[PDB]
RNA sequence: UUCAAAUGAGAACUUUGAAGACUGAAGUGGGGAAAGGUUCCACGUCAACAGCAGUUGGACGUGGGUUAGUCGAUCCUAAGA
RNA sequence: AGCUUAUCACCCCGGAAUUGGUUUAUCCGGAGAUGGGGUCUUAUGGCUGGAAGAGGCCAGCACCUUUGCUGGCUCCGGUGC
RNA sequence: GUGAACAGCCUCUAGUUGAUAGAAUAAUGUAGAUAAGGGAAGUCGGCAAAAUAGAUCCGUAACUUCGGGAUAAGGAUUGGCUCUAAGGGUCGGCGAUCAACUU
């Protein structure tokens, strides 16, 4: 790699953008069921292809 | 004497690991010359001034 | 305190590796105020960081066995470990051989000590051997001289 | 970068009308082994090339620096 | 160790200088031993038997490079003073002293030049033949 | 000819130097063509008090002459707080390190 | 592997210094291709993980960071599609 | 970037056995050698410009600085299966 | 640096000092090492281990597709120090001068 495609650099880009934790103020909503983000990712536990 | 300088010698230089540092950039006390000098015989009025 | 990006920065200023610069331990505060590398230049001539000259490597012993190699000692069959050609060999020693009796030949004849057929064949005797050095080249050449003299 | 040797060459480079920038440096330098004597670089930017004038001889830099266009901006050392 | 174990056996021992100077010692100890019969066991088939390092070698030019060697030199060089006998070992302690003094100036008299008037006949010997 | 000039009015000033013993000790050091006892015609060790002054005709050095000093500032345990440093050409002078209070 | 100090509630394991050793230029070095994808760097920072520990971390939380007429792709054709 | 610089190769004169020139390695010459003079490629090196003003090594001086500024030196060589 | 050597051993630059620790030192193990005299009596079987080993010189059988076998085999040596000899280049109508490690 670091010889990229722009379709490789534009998926990496959603995966770190979506790379967080969950907001605090989601916590704090009216009938609120969500508690953790099961859509979390790490380079090292799971690879995205 | 000479043999109190050669142990004192083998402590303090360990050559052959890592080159002793210069004296030109560290920095001793005062009262160190003053003990120094005084064991040499010399008087430290002409220093204290300083 | 953390002082390792400090040692890190200190090393890339100076030009030498983290193994060298040197971190007074009493100006730590100091010291880990610093997050810049003018930071680190001003701590590096104010006396704080220092650069731990270079650890030796002497080489008087190899210039006294050098020394005595070239005054012609520890060269015995005790101390030889190869063979000969791969010390020395015979195709550089013949070169070195050959290149002088063909130059010695061309002065010679170049000066006007010796005519060109006697450097023909003496070109072609050298090229084969029975001249084993410049003495032998030069005795030679004198016998025939002065044998041609005589006729 | 280019070096020249004549003087007319580089007084018309001086008047060439695309020349901004001049500047003079001065060298302590030694004659073949022996004596000090100052050199003088007086460098000229064109707009492809820098060129450069040698003098050794002080007195004729100084002629040469009276002989220089009064427009032309000139930075010393 | 290994070394002095190996080499220094009594299987593998050697002919204990005092002899070798009682031998160099008369005309006939060294003439039987230039002469040594042929026989089939021995390395040389008898001959080429140098009698300082009591050895048997192959062959003359073997006998020539032995000669011309530090190995050589080293028994010659050992060999040269007295032997060293028990006699020696008690008169260091006190006891035989007239023994020992006997044979030492017995030695200094009469088998010394002996022994090397012999040790020169067989050195200009073998470098004749040789 | 080359000339070689010390300066020792710092530690001489303090009192911890005499100018003259270390020129007693350079003019017997000092070597040429081997050994002590050659420095005829060819150097000239002097002293005034506040300077000494090396002149030699044979072959000497800046880092024979800072080599010298130095040893003797070991012989009378100087070595630890003073250091020869040149401040021009052939110009060395004694100086105290940067002890503080 | 060791000694002191600093930090801290707490230090066999963190930081600095003082020592002793190791890789020994066909490296335990300095750079790259494929692959990975922010793991790089900083600031906070210990619930879980690092088969002991942990004030430390490729961990956790938040940010910063990749500048080309000349390096590459891009173009050409190779076996081939 | 400017000037200059080479093995091979080529040109003019001349006409070679008493055959000569020559590579470490034996090939070349009346289809014109050796020899004398000259032409070319300018990889490669040398000098100069770039360029000392940079960088490096030292010496200082403010000490109230989270950038403070000056002075000197930076030279000449040698060698190899 | 040693040395034929990018081998093995030590070191400079650069980097690391990471692999759960502490106290004792029983057997049995794992990885090594030494052993008197005898030397394969061991064992299915000399398995394993030992011994040999580099370089200089001498010398080298049968057989052979004549190319090899062959480092056949079997023997003499190897340190250190002080010396000798030989082995070259540049200039001068044999000398002056310079320099390397090979025997
Ligand atoms: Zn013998």
């Amino acid at each position: 790699a670091a010889q990229k495609s722009f379709r490789i650099k534009q998926k990496m880009a959603k995966a770190k953008k979506q790379n967080r934790p969950l907001p605090q103020w989601i916590r704090l909503r009216t009938n609120n069921t969500i508690r953790y983000n099961a859509k979390r990712r790490n380079w090292r536990r799971t690879k995205m292809n | 004497r000479q043999k109190t300088m050669i142990a004192e010698a083998r402590n303090r230089k360990s050559l052959k690991n890592k080159a002793i540092m210069p004296r030109s950039k560290l920095t001793k006390s005062f009262g160190k010359m003053e003990e120094h000098m005084s064991t040499l015989g010399h008087d430290m009025s002409a220093l204290q001034d300083k | 305190a953390n002082l390792r990006t400090q040692k890190r920065l200190a090393a890339s200023v100076v030009g030498v590796g983290k193994r060298k610069v040197w971190l007074d331990p009493n100006e730590t505060s100091e010291i880990a105020q610093a997050n810049s590398r003018n930071a680190i230049r001003k701590l590096v001539k104010n006396g704080t960081i220092v650069k731990k000259a270079v650890t030796v490597h002497s080489k008087s012993r190899t210039r006294a066995h050098a020394q005595s190699k070239r005054e012609g000692r520890h060269s015995g069959y005790g101390k030889r470990k190869g063979t000969r050609e791969a010390r020395l060999p015979s195709q550089v020693v013949w070169i070195r051989r050959l290149r002088v009796l063909r130059r010695l030949l061309a002065k010679y004849r170049d000066a006007g000590k010796i005519d060109k057929h006697l450097y023909h064949v003496l070109y072609k005797e050298s090229k084969g051997n029975a001249f084993k050095h410049k003495r032998a080249l030069v005795e030679h050449i004198i016998q025939a001289k002065a044998d041609a003299q005589r006729e | 970068a280019r070096e020249i040797t004549d003087i007319k060459q580089f007084l018309e480079l001086t008047r060439r009308a695309d020349v901004k920038t001049a500047t003079v440096k001065i060298n302590k330098k030694l004659n073949k082994a022996g004596k000090p004597f100052r050199q003088t670089k007086f460098k000229v930017r064109g707009s492809s090339s820098l060129y450069t004038l040698v003098i050794n001889d002080a007195g004729k830099a100084k002629k040469l620096i009276q002989s220089l266009p009064p427009t032309l901006k000139v930075n010393r050392l | 160790g290994r070394y002095s174990v190996k080499r220094y056996k009594t299987k593998r021992r050697t002919r204990d200088l005092d002899l070798i100077y009682n031998d160099l010692s008369t005309k006939e100890s060294v003439q039987k031993l230039l002469n040594q019969p042929l026989d089939e066991t021995k390395p040389g088939l008898g001959q080429h038997y140098c009698i300082h390092c009591a050895k048997y070698m192959e062959t003359a030019i073997a006998l020539k490079t032995h000669l011309k060697g530090k190995v050589h030199k080293r028994r010659v060089k050992e060999l040269r003073g007295v032997p060293y006998t028990q006699e020696v070992s008690d008169a260091a302690a006190g006891y035989n002293l007239n023994k020992f003094l006997n044979r030492v100036q017995e030695i200094t008299q009469s088998v010394g030049p002996e022994k090397e008037s012999n040790e020169a006949l067989l050195k200009e010997h073998l470098d004749s033949t040789l | 000819a080359k000339t070689f000039t010390v300066d020792v009015s710092s530690p001489t000033e303090n009192g911890v130097f005499d100018p003259a013993s270390y020129a007693k000790y350079l003019i017997d050091h000092i070597k040429v063509e081997g050994a002590v006892g050659n420095l005829g015609n060819a150097v000239t060790v002097t002293e005034d008090g506040t300077v000494v002054t090396v002149v030699s005709t044979a072959k000497f050095s800046g880092k024979y002459l800072k080599y010298l000093t130095k040893k003797y500032l070991k012989k009378n345990q100087l070595r630890d707080w003073i250091r020869f440093v040149s401040t021009k050409t052939n110009e060395y002078r004694l100086a105290f390190y940067q002890v503080t209070p």
